[PDB]
């Protein structure tokens, strides 16, 4: 019945969105800005107990990562593994979130130079607390995100030129690209 | 199983009522002139056919054509090979659950609908007899696909000793049937609370297709089976009707029986038709004798000349009714709608007058621009009815100028430019500038600027408000008899059966009398109207010198000749006479004076 | 419950309430109470040519196994009857219960002193088209009376429910008097064969217990000039328990009033249970009748 | 397990053995009556909602649906002893749940809320139609038996497997075609209705999957509220956003009620209960056979307005109405009665129109600006990419028996007035702009609250000088109720003492005791309060049809026509064939409230002495002479 | 028939993808008018957007268009025949004979 | 589907390589023969079709001998064979409500 989180706040230095490249991976960097175009409230998973119905589907598996639709590690008996999964709704706690876009403040914009932006996932009790339309600060953990090219119906720029190196994993040959995004933990709105 | 077959080949060669031997006496009559079709009749078919339908209700979708294989085997008995298969047409009538009980107990049972058909698609083809080749092993077979569960009743297998799916569809020895996907619409009267109507889809067979035009009352009887298109949640399918037989009402292409026309000729010799209709057309209208005669001539019309040159005359008349509120110009117009063969009713606000005649839009398949919609193309041969000719100034006048007077439109939108035919007949009922002031001032102020529409219509009534103390009290005596008591519904039913004509008899003889005779006026009348006009123009000519302007021009003079041709369609005489034509001007001479006062 | 094998378990709903008019109501409880026993099956359009023709034998059995357990408990024995039937080989089964019903209505409709002649020439003529109804040669005229009959009851019940709710039946002392002064559709009361049926419906509204004053009524109606007023009397009825000799008392009194003054009274109609009266004579009619106790 | 078998036994007695409120067997009444219509519905009474909830709330939120599946099979055997043989007739019942204590809306849905009972509102946007659902999957093997029984399929999850209990091979499970019953399935997507919402922002979207006997109850455009559960079934495939550990919500509904109004209640008017059987119907007869009712009722309608009589009488007549009566193959007859209020800026004309909106069953309140000519009646909303030009209604086709407003939108007067005076004249109007040529049905009622340019007596000159409307659109109405006051001492206190006392009108026993306080506070003079008064109106409009006589009708023909003569020889605006059709109609509206189907003599003179004075008093200075005329009419 | 949708002398870039990879400037109304005659009605009962098109095709024999594709000068030899009506009834004699329709004098 | 009559086994191929030898295949294109292919839709002569419908249409595949002969707007009169092609009902599975019998005219 107990689920927690870690909420730091009030680091000294506050940056802008144009200063986030190299040292900022796995760091903690407070970021200002203004917010526009929220979205709705859907649930996430972080842990399941799905398993195949081969003999017994009561294996609480691990690793609910960004492609988590395959619990296939350490089956219970000597049975058939990775043959199925049944994501029950009855035993795995969820946590609720929303995806929002931010934007740079008006007292810093050098010229009218198509002011760039990025996106951010907020996942704890931070839900529905960023009212859209205020000068807002954030927690700071930076994160990269892929697309694993799941079993769905699909699998200008030279994008993914980096990703041509990312070929030849043990699953199928493709190009897994990347994009810098943001995970938060704690909001504030001074203003 | 089989053997059902033996229960019916030993059943339709002997069913009869008392010594008429009917089904051989019509199948013999139906193999001769090529139709290849049946019907069924009454109760014992029902009496033991339920005892067959208690083994046919389980699947009336595969053993309905187990009837069909039988009657071919009785057909060759009446021949002695070119023999097609047949089709079935049914009949049943108890009531009409309109569109309510449609998923629970009505999958694959016999249903009866009442609807208004609106939209026809172009024809297509599916096969019924094929020939099949294995590829590298060259087997030859033939499969027949008769009735359906839309496509894929059975498939083609893998067995020929050649490779997998080696089968191909030649086109050398094949037959074909056509389907429709015409759309059905609910009759807009049966379920009012606050809702909007819905719609279904259906197909048919060739010897019952192309039997409906859009804009009619219809009834239909058939199955409620289910297909599944893969172009939305769980695996859900859609509904459609497989129809069997349209025992419709009339077409509302001039073939019918003979006893209908026997009474018509027996009525048309009694020369009281012109006065007896004016009482019998509108059983709910106090008098209004000048207006009432204008409607019966409007419904039938004149003719059409394609005379040996290039041009043509326009054989039609178009009336107007303008006057004070409370003079029954409105509710008279619903009355012409049911009695017409083809009628629409778009009477309000123009309804986007550019999109009255034509519409084009993008397409879900192939992204194309083709022609779909119109108010006029639906309404050919008949009569439209609109109103409010004061507060439409946008496009209503620029849309009817071409649509009238030549009746030949061509859309020049992004796709085609085609001159589609039109033979329409219009009707309108507007308001003047609040009525009384247009009858208490200078006689102008009717249309805001232009009179050019008014020259395009010939007949104009201008009603008014009197105060005659004896004609109102009769009217106040009239409408309480027709409101409650419904005693005149018992009175007019009592003078019906020997003297008057109901509504369903008027409709059927108008389409007969129009589509048979072709009048022409006599050259003795040529001296009559010529002597008439020269003082009519002079009566106008004496008025202009008194600084009185406005409108009469020569369309009306070629409109009176259509008016005198109209009652010649009524009497069905191939000439026109002088007691014919003197009563005709007596309608229009009356409407010349009110054009001045 | 009649004409079922010909048709309409729909318009049975009216004359099922006729049967509940034989019980304790005319509209109120039944328009709830009928909806235990009837809309159990929605009544179709195509297979209703087969279900209330054929597999209503599963349901006639079911009423046969409904009313056997409505027998020691309800005990209302106006429904089960032995009856008689005939067939033609084909063309449906037609019994004789409904068959007399078509002959009555088809005799009705199917068409100084100047109006009575053109009224009397009608009833002889429309009689004549019923006499030839006994061949096989009349088929598509046989159903004409059938579809005529199942509106005439709907016509006659339309006004019977009116004169109840008007509450103009007055038990004065002996009988009850009702004068239908004016309603709608007065034309269907010139020919007297409808009037005994209207009484036949009206004698059964008062066929409750009524353990005193079992006396039938006398009605009144007028359509034509000079107040012809084809007044008539009925018979009292028994709820299936004739022990007492109750034929009629009125014809004895009908000799009396006709013998008094001859001031425009008429007995020209054939059956003695119907006479005529003048408008100013019907009020001294009853005053002569409320004292002349001849039962 | 097996202890739930006792649970079904334990609740069954806990239901039917008790009836609250002095007995009279309430729960036994709901069951037998919705047997008699055969319509598959039950309820939960409010006062023993909570006592049926208290020992069952921990068995609500723990499992809301499997408790219901075992809740359903006891209701078969509940009625089976009462009505037998509900097996050959559709063999199926499922329960419903009444109102629930919960306020919240779409903004507040957490992970703690799921798999539980939820109540939420919104507006129904664009919907689909009705399809059949399989619901009983007969599975088909190829080699072994192709009949695996009609299954219990889920919602939109597409439950299947590879191989079980026949073999272990890849012979796929297929279909065949016999004895699989079908229910229906109608997916309405839902937008949040922009009422109780912190404004200036966007709507939010959800999904509703209806069930079998809950099809097409709502219409595309009203506001509703649902009492569903919160099932979150999806595989984890989504394509507007990328693939993620994310789940989507689906609200499977359990019941549905309509537009609610005046959300202030505590123990009543939360459900349209509307069941009038043993106690209510016995009562409704004896309230109808009294000799002063229509004098008492119209005094009892507007509770808080001390005004003159006739406006209450007409607005009593408007929502009662006559008959859309049938006719043969000829013209139909208007079955609606439409009134018009002329007033002064400062009397209470804006409130009686407000008050009737609650007391009617259905309504709409299109007022002021924005009333576009296409916007009231039907419009054609354009298609999305693979769609077609469909037909979406506006105001009137929703409001079958309601209210609009046209006072004086002076600029937009010429825009839409050519669309409402053909709703009465050409009654049942629809149109064909750029689409299909159909015609819907709308037997709507119009009231209006027009406003003269300045004061009420802007002139001694007549009504065509006073209002800016012209004649024909004005002539569709029945009566121009007009107000007036200059100076009156005793009449003013009769308002002034009246209005100040209204501002003085600012736990099972206590829930009852507040109600008697709520009952006494309306009962200062006890004018038959609104707890029962609206409830018999709804079947005073859907169960009784009046008819007429002949011998008393022709006495008013000269009373019409000689008044037609004096009004034509002396007239501002004329009466026509129109007005007399309203004369007989507002007569029979009164006798419709005697619940009696007949027309008397006591009403026609009452109906006349409403119209004639209310016509003549609007004329001029020359009105004192006409009052010497009308007592001859009386 | 002089119904004046944009298409009286142009293409409006209607290609219909011409089997996945072919874009065609489909001929509206000038491939029929070449070395022939046309006739159109109701000049004053038209919008503005046709009048700018009849300006170009009269001063110049050709139209040239680049809507979402190719500039192309295709040739045309046309000859219009006109039909319009005066505005204010029979007002021609009591006023100026000119401006009597008052459509732009670019065409007159 | 151009021989107009015989439904032969098709060759689902564009160009072969490496016949049964070790020689790299070369192709002579001057001695390879070609032909053209043009579809055109024909409306209805909108005077003799009676007034109950819009004009319908079908299509026709012709060959080189009378291409560029058909200006849009010509009273044409063609004659050819009536012909169906295409697999209706098997080339996809379950095939519900999809016609697979296209009307064609391979004419002269
Ligand atoms: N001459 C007449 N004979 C019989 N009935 C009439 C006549 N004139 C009007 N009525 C009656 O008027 C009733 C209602 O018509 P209504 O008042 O809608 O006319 P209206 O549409 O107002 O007239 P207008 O079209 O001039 O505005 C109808 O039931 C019709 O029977
Ligand atoms: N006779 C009355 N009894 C009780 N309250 C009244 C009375 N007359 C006016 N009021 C009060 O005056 C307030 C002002 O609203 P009012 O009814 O005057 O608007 P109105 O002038 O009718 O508006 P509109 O002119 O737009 O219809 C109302 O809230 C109402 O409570």
């Amino acid at each position: 019945e107990r689920v927690f989180q870690i909420s730091f706040f009030n680091l000294p230095t506050v940056h802008r969105i144009r200063d986030i490249r190299s040292e900022k991976i796995g760091s903690l960097l407070s970021i200002s800005g203004t917010v526009t175009r929220t979205s709705e409230v859907r649930p996430e998973l972080y842990k399941a107990s799905f398993t195949c119905d081969m003999c017994r589907a009561i294996v609480d598996n691990v690793e609910q990562s960004f492609k988590y639709t395959e619990p296939t590690f350490c089956p219970n008996p000597s049975c058939e593994n990775r043959a199925f999964w049944t994501l029950n709704v009855t035993r795995s706690r969820f946590l609720d979130w929303q995806k929002v876009r931010i934007q740079e403040n008006a007292n810093e914009i050098p010229t009218g130079s198509m002011p760039r932006t990025l996106d951010v996932i907020l996942r704890g009790d931070s839900v529905e607390r960023a009212k859209p339309g205020d000068r807002c600060k954030f927690t700071g953990v930076e994160i990269v995100v892929p697309d694993v090219t799941q079993l769905g119906l699909p699998g200008k720029t030279t994008e993914g030129l980096n990703s041509g190196v990312t070929g030849l994993r043990s699953l199928g040959v493709r190009d897994l690209t990347y994009k810098i995004s943001f995970l938060a933990c704690h909001v504030i709105s001074i203003g | 199983n089989t053997e059902i077959i033996k229960s019916f080949k030993n059943f339709i060669l002997e069913f009869r009522l008392d010594s008429q031997f009917i089904y051989r006496d019509q199948l013999r009559n139906n193999i001769l002139v090529k139709n290849y079709s049946l019907t069924v009749n009454m109760e014992h078919l029902i009496g033991y056919n339920e005892d067959i339908y208690k083994k046919l209700s389980d699947e009336p979708s595969d053993i309905i054509p187990l009837f069909e294989t039988a009657i071919t085997q009785v057909a060759k008995r009446i021949s002695i090979n070119s023999l097609p298969t047949f089709q079935l047409i049914l009949n049943s009538n108890a009531n009409q659950i309109p569109l309510r009980d449609l998923d629970s107990e009505h999958v694959s049972k016999i249903v009866r609908l009442s609807g208004i058909i609106i939209s026809t698609s172009v024809l297509s083809s599916r096969a019924t007899y094929l020939s099949i080749m294995c590829r590298n092993c060259r087997h030859t077979t033939s499969i027949t696909i008769n009735n359906f569960n839309t496509g894929n009743t059975v498939s083609l297998p893998r067995s020929c000793n050649c490779g997998p799916d080696p089968y191909i569809i030649i086109h050398e020895s094949s037959k074909f049937i056509d389907q429709q996907f015409l759309k059905l619409q609910e009759i807009p009267e049966l379920v009012p609370v606050g809702e909007m109507p819905r719609n279904l889809t259906m197909t048919c067979d060739r010897y019952l297709t192309n039997k409906v035009i859009p804009g009619t009352r219809v009834t239909i009887v058939g199955i409620y089976s289910i297909y599944n298109s893969k172009n939305s949640g769980v695996a859900i399918r859609t509904p459609y009707i497989k129809i069997l037989g349209i025992q419709s009402d009339v077409e509302t292409v001039t073939m019918f029986t003979e006893e209908e026309e026997e009474e018509f000729l027996q009525l048309s010799r009694n020369p009281k038709l012109y006065e007896i209709l004016t009482n019998s057309i509108a059983p709910s209208i106090f008098g209004n004798e000048d207006i009432k005669k204008a409607i019966v001539c409007l419904l039938m019309g004149g003719s059409k000349k394609i005379l040996p040159d290039g041009m043509r005359l326009r054989g039609d008349i178009n009336v107007l009714l303008l006057g004070d509120p409370g003079t029954a110009k409105s509710q008279l117009l619903k009355f012409v709608e049911k009695v017409s063969p083809i009628a629409v009713y778009t009477s309000g606000k123009g309804s986007s007058a550019a999109g009255l005649t034509a519409s084009v839009q993008r397409d879900p398949m192939t992204r194309e621009f083709y022609l779909e919609g119109g108010a006029m193309v639906l309404a050919d041969g008949g009569v439209v009815c609109i109103d409010e000719f004061d507060k439409m100034r946008d496009e209503d006048r620029v849309a009817i100028h071409e649509a009238m007077e030549q009746q030949t439109i061509s859309i020049a939108k992004a796709g085609i430019t085609t001159v589609l035919n039109s033979r329409t007949s219009v009707l309108a009922a507007a308001n003047p500038i609040y009525g009384r002031y247009d009858d208490l001032k200078s006689p102008g102020d009717n249309i805001d600027f232009q009179t050019t529409i008014l020259s395009r219509f010939d007949m104009i009534f201008i009603v008014k408000d009197d105060h005659n103390e004896e004609r109102d009290i009769s009217i106040a005596n009239h409408v309480i008899n027709i409101h409650t008591g419904n005693a005149n519904a018992m009175q007019n039913q009592q003078e019906e059966n020997g003297s008057e004509i109901s509504i369903e008899k008027m409709k059927r003889y108008i389409t007969y009398c129009r589509l048979k005779c072709a009048p022409r006026l006599s050259p003795q009348a040529a001296e009559k109207l010529s002597s008439n006009f020269v003082t009519i123009r002079k009566q106008l000519l004496i008025n202009e010198l008194e600084s009185t302007e406005r409108p009469i021009t020569i369309r009306q003079l070629e409109a009176i000749i259509r008016i005198t041709e109209s009652l010649a369609k009524l009497e069905l005489s191939p000439i026109a006479q002088e007691r014919h034509v003197d009563e005709a001007i007596r309608l229009f001479q009356a409407s010349t004076m009110d054009a001045a006062s | 419950l009649f004409l079922l094998r010909h048709s309409s378990l729909y318009d049975s709903f009216y004359y099922s309430n006729y049967v509940n008019a034989k019980l304790s109501l005319w509209n109120e409880n039944g328009k709830k109470r009928l909806h235990k026993m009837f809309a159990r099956m929605g009544i179709p359009l195509s297979t209703a040519q087969e279900t209330w023709l054929y597999m209503d034998h599963s349901i006639k059995r079911e009423l046969g196994i409904i009313f056997d357990k409505n027998l020691d408990r309800y005990g209302l024995q106006d429904i089960i009857r032995d009856g008689f039937v005939r067939t033609l080989g084909y063309r449906g089964s037609i019994s004789a219960s409904e068959f007399v019903e078509a002959l009555t209505a088809l005799l009705e409709v199917g068409n100084s002193a100047q109006k009575l002649t053109n009224l009397r020439k009608r009833w002889v003529s429309n009689f004549w088209l019923s006499w030839d109804a006994l061949d096989d040669r009349k088929v598509e005229l046989l159903n004409r009376g059938i579809q005529l009959a199942q509106d005439l009851q709907r016509a006659i019940f339309n006004t019977g429910v009116a004169i109840l709710e008007k509450k103009l039946i007055k038990h004065l002392r002996i009988y009850r008097l009702c004068v239908l002064q004016d309603g709608p559709d007065l034309d269907l009361y010139r020919n007297p064969l409808t009037l005994l049926r209207l009484g036949n419906w009206l004698i059964e509204c008062c066929a409750e217990s009524e353990d005193k004053q079992l006396l039938p009524m006398v009605l009144a109606s007028i359509d034509e000039n000079t107040d012809t007023y084809l007044v008539a009397g009925l018979t009292p009825r028994y709820p299936r328990g004739t022990k007492k000799p109750i034929l009629n008392n009125f014809s004895m009194a009908f000799q009396q009033i006709t013998a008094e003054t001859d001031a425009k009274v008429r007995i020209d109609n054939f059956e003695s249970s119907i006479i005529e009266i003048r408008r100013e004579d019907l009020s001294p009619f009853l005053e002569k009748l409320t004292l002349s106790g001849l039962l | 397990p097996n202890v739930s078998r006792t649970i079904a036994r334990e609740l069954k007695s806990f239901l039917l053995e008790y009836t609250d409120e002095t007995g009279r067997s309430v729960y036994g009444a709901r069951i037998r009556t919705l047997g008699e219509m055969n319509s598959e519905s039950l309820e939960v009474n409010y006062r023993h909602l909570a006592e049926s909830k208290a020992i069952l709330a921990l068995f609500l939120a723990k499992c809301p649906e499997e408790m219901l599946k075992i809740f359903d099979l006891v209701a078969m055997e509940a009625t089976e002893l009462h009505y037998p043989d509900y097996a050959r007739i559709h063999s199926e019942i499922h329960v419903r749940i009444s109102d629930f204590p919960t306020i919240y809306s779409l903004r507040e849905l957490r992970e703690s809320n799921l798999s539980s009972l939820v109540r939420v509102t919104g507006v129904v946007t664009r919907r689909t139609g009705v399809f059949p659902q399989l619901k009983y999957v007969k599975f088909n093997c190829l080699k072994c038996g192709s009949i695996l029984g009609p299954f219990f399929q889920d919602s939109n999850e597409e439950i299947r497997i590879s191989f079980c209990t026949n073999c272990k091979s890849k012979g796929p499970f297929r279909v065949n075609g016999e004895k699989t019953v079908y229910r229906n399935y109608q997916r309405v997507t839902l937008q949040e209705a922009p009422g109780t919402v912190p404004p200036g922002r966007l709507p939010r979207h959800r999904e509703v999957i209806l069930l079998a006997d809950l099809v097409d109850v709502s219409k595309p455009g009203e506001e509703v509220e649902v009492t569903g559960i919160y099932k979150n079934n999806y595989d984890g495939n989504l394509n507007a956003k990328n693939g993620f550990p994310v789940f989507a919500t689906i609200i499977e509904a359990n019941s549905i009620k309509r537009r609610e109004g005046n959300t202030a209640n505590e123990g009543e008017e939360g459900l349209d209960v509307f069941s009038w059987t043993e106690e209510e119907e016995r009562e409704f007869r004896k309230i109808s056979r009294d000799r002063g009712i229509i004098d008492k009722i119209i005094s009892s309608m507007a509770p808080s307005i001390y005004g003159h009589r006739d406006i209450k009488t007409a607005v009593a007549c408007s929502l009662f109405g006559g008959v859309p009566k049938n006719v043969n193959g000829k013209h139909s007859i208007r079955g609606d009665i439409n009134v018009l209020l002329l007033g002064d800026p400062g009397t209470a004309k804006s409130q009686i129109l407000k008050y009737v909106e609650k007391t009617a069953h259905r309504a709409v309140f299109a007022t002021g600006q924005g009333a576009s000519a296409v916007g009231l009646t039907a419009s054609v909303r354009k298609d999305p990419i693979t769609k077609e030009w469909t037909l979406e209604g506006g105001a009137l086709v929703l409001a079958d028996k309601g209210v609009c407003l046209i006072d004086e939108f002076d600029k937009m007067n010429d825009q839409d007035r050519t669309s409402i005076h053909e709703a009465m004249e050409q009654q049942s109007i629809s149109i064909s702009k750029a689409g299909i040529v159909t015609t819907l049905q709308a037997r709507c009622s119009i009231i209006a609250a027009a406003n003269p340019n300045g004061g009420r007596y802007n002139s001694t000159l007549p009504l065509a000088q006073n209002v800016s409307l012209t004649e024909p659109i004005l002539s569709r109405f029945d009566i121009l109720c007009v107000v007036r006051d200059l100076v009156d001492e005793e009449a003013d206190e009769r308002l002034a003492t009246f209005v100040v006392d209204s501002h003085v009108r600012s736990q099972l026993n206590a829930r009852q005791r507040r109600l008697q306080r709520q009952r006494k506070k309306e009962e200062e003079i006890s004018p038959i309060p609104q707890e029962l008064l609206m409830k018999y109106i709804h079947y005073a409009r859907t169960k009784i049809y009046p008819k007429l006589h002949q011998m008393d009708m022709d006495k008013v023909s000269r009373v019409y026509a000689d008044l037609r003569r004096e009004s034509i020889s002396t007239g501002s605006f004329p009466i026509t064939v129109r007005h007399l059709e309203s004369i007989l109609r507002i007569a029979e509206s009164f006798a419709k409230m005697r619940l009696s189907e007949f027309v008397s003599s006591y009403d026609l003179d009452r109906a006349i002495k409403v119209v004639v004075d209310s016509f003549v008093d609007a004329q001029k200075v020359s009105v004192r002479r006409q009052l010497r005329r009308s007592f001859a009419i009386y | 028939t002089g119904r004046g949708s944009s298409g009286v002398g142009l293409t409006a870039a209607v290609t219909t993808d011409r089997e996945t990879g072919e874009r065609r400037l489909e001929a509206g109304a000038m491939v029929l008018a070449d070395r022939g005659v046309v006739c159109i009605d109701e000049f004053d009962k038209m919008t503005d957007v046709d009048r700018v098109a009849i300006h170009e095709v009269m001063e110049q024999q050709t139209v040239t268009i680049a809507k979402a594709g190719i500039h192309t000068t295709l040739n045309a030899r046309c000859s219009v025949i006109a039909a319009a009506n005066p505005v204010f009834g029979q007002y021609d004699v009591n006023r100026d004979p000119h401006q009597n329709i008052a459509l732009p004098d670019s065409l007159l | 589907a151009t021989t107009t009559l015989t439904t032969r086994i098709p060759t689902p191929a564009i160009y072969p390589t490496e016949d049964t030898e070790g020689n790299k295949l070369t192709t002579e294109y001057g001695y390879s023969t070609f032909i053209d292919h043009q579809r055109i839709t024909v409306q209805e002569m909108p005077e003799m079709a009676p007034a109950g419908q819009l004009p319908r249409s079908i299509d026709v595949i012709l060959d080189d001998d009378l291409v560029d002969k058909t200006k849009p707007g010509d009273r044409v009169n063609v004659v050819g064979v009536f012909k169906s092609l295409g697999a209706g009902g098997m080339n996809q599975s379950n095939s519900n409500t999809l016609i697979g019998f296209k009307t064609l005219i391979l004419g002269n």
